[PDB]
């Protein structure tokens, strides 16, 4: 991975996000990790992690408050400005933002922010010549509205300047968490099932995200007939991982599971 | 257009029965967001889960993950319930304790 | 922290 540091913030306006369910939700990660939280109906901007109370105080979340408070407004009106140049009335609408910033592993920064529009893309920001680039027509009045006066100078120093400062911040305030590192626990199973076996491999609870899940047969990578469920989440802020593949009944003692992770000082060798 | 859901069940830890676990079930890839995700225990709506506030992919892509704090039995079953207006029915996806 | 954008 050739980020070493993230900071993003995103939120979702929807016309239904379902019953009781908020039209809004706005969150905030730091390498991966939710560290923040807004909806429409607590109205506040929360911590999401012990780091990030333990360094912050009340108007620091007043002052979150106020910014989700704002953006929650204009997703308000989002929702109809779109919909109106979309010539759309009611349905199943929703508006996205994703903005941030990034530390790559030599000293390189990267910022960005982008929108979307039904899960399409509508509009992104082009730091570099200070422009935003529509992605349809119907963004072309946005781009228009945003690329007059000081609106895009303010959002370029916010990326490449107040993004970084508070990334470096708020890895300084939970290295000892987000810079960890929790070993795999591995669990290889089999199932006989039909005039084919299935192999599965489970690496449950490691940290940081990227990890490398490999069968072997023989020794040798194998390749055919595997299939991976890529990485997913746990409630605890460690992932999980299951790869499978089919084999001949019979065949199972031919096979091992390969894990190669940060927190292994050499791969690690999984039989069933 | 609308994107289905991709969903996955596992549990926190390798599965032992007695030994005190969390079953967790997680959606993404789908569009729009509005989403039922339910798991099941025994073939009824499971104790205790907590549920992760909306979220998206880097493709636009919508996620949710649903977690309960459990002790796996051999002799129960567990499953994850998912509704989605690109789903004509409730999908159910079985957990393997894999012991 | 948090960054106001606005309105479409």
């Amino acid at each position: 991975e050739f980020e070493l540091h993230t900071l993003r913030y995103i939120s979702t306006a929807m016309t239904d996000p379902g019953p009781g369910q908020p039209w809004y939700v706005d969150v905030g990660y730091v390498d991966g990790e939710l560290f923040t939280h807004y909806n429409s109906t607590a109205r506040r901007a929360v911590p999401r992690t012990e780091w990030i109370a333990a360094n912050t105080d009340q108007q620091y979340w007043d002052s979150e408050t106020q910014t989700s408070q704002r953006t929650e407004q204009i997703d308000r009106d989002g929702l109809g400005t779109l919909q109106r140049r979309y010539n759309q009335t009611g349905g199943s609408h929703t508006v996205q933002l994703m903005y941030g910033c990034d530390i790559l592993e030599d000293g390189t920064i990267r910022g960005y922010s982008q929108d979307a529009y039904d899960g399409r893309d509508f509009i992104a920001f082009d730091k570099d010549t200070m422009t935003f680039t529509a992605a349809v027509p119907e963004a072309v009045p946005t781009k228009r509205k945003w690329e007059e006066g000081d609106y895009a100078e303010g959002l370029k120093q916010y990326l490449e300047e107040t993004c970084v400062e508070w990334l470096r911040r708020y890895v300084e305030y939970g290295k000892a968490e987000l810079g960890r590192r929790e070993r795999p626990e591995v669990r290889v199973w089999g199932k006989e099932a039909d005039g084919i076996l299935t192999l599965s491999c489970r690496a449950h609870g490691f940290y940081p995200r990227p990890i490398a899940v490999s069968w072997l047969k023989d020794g040798a990578v194998q390749g055919q007939d595997a299939q991976s469920g890529g990485i997913v989440p746990n409630g605890d802020g460690t992932y999980h991982t299951w790869v499978t593949i089919d084999a001949q009944p019979g065949d199972g003692d031919k096979y091992q599971c390969r894990v190669e992770h940060a927190s292994l000082p050499q791969p690690g060798l999984y039989s069933w | 257009f609308d994107l289905t859901p991709k969903v996955q069940v596992y549990s926190r830890f390798p599965a032992s029965a007695g030994t005190k676990n969390v079953l967790n079930c997680f959606a993404a890839g789908f569009h729009p967001p509005k989403i039922s995700i339910t798991l099941m225990k025994d073939g009824v709506p499971m104790e205790g889960a907590q549920y992760s506030d909306m979220s998206f992919n880097d493709d636009w892509t919508f996620q949710r993950l649903v977690h309960a704090d459990f002790t796996p039995s051999s002799g129960s079953t567990y499953a994850c319930k998912v509704e989605h207006e690109t789903l004509k029915e409730p999908q159910v996806y079985k957990w393997d304790p894999e012991f | 922290r948090r960054e106001v954008h606005t309105y479409y």
